[PDB]
C-alpha cells in the first residue's frame, strides 16, 4: 500500500564491518582462553 | 556516538563472519612465517 519506513539508510550495511571485527575479537578470546585454560604458553 | 538499532538485512552477518574466518587464515599463515622466518630457515 505505502509507507516503506525506508531502507537503505546508514547506519545498515557499516555492520558488516563491526560484525567482522567483534567476532575476530571475541573468537579470539575464547580460543585463547580455551588454550590457555592448559597452561599451554608459547613463550614465558 | 554509536549507531542505531536495527534488526534486518541478513546479508550483514554472512559477510561479517565470512571476514572473520577469512582474516583468521590469512593472519594465520602470514604471522606463523613471520615469526618462524625468526627462528630458523625453512625455505632451504
Amino acid at each position: 500500500e505505502g509507507c516503506p519506513t525506508n531502507g537503505p539508510k546508514i547506519p545498515s550495511i557499516a555492520t558488516g564491518m563491526v560484525g567482522a571485527l567483534l567476532l575476530l575479537l571475541v573468537v579470539a578470546l575464547g580460543i585463547g582462553l580455551f588454550m590457555r585454560r592448559r597452561h599451554i604458553v608459547r613463550k614465558r | 556516538g554509536c549507531p542505531a538499532e536495527q534488526r534486518a538485512s541478513p546479508l550483514t552477518s554472512i559477510i561479517s563472519a565470512v571476514v572473520g574466518i577469512l582474516l583468521v587464515v590469512v593472519l594465520g599463515v602470514v604471522f606463523g612465517i613471520l615469526i618462524k622466518r625468526r627462528q630458523q630457515k625453512i625455505r632451504k
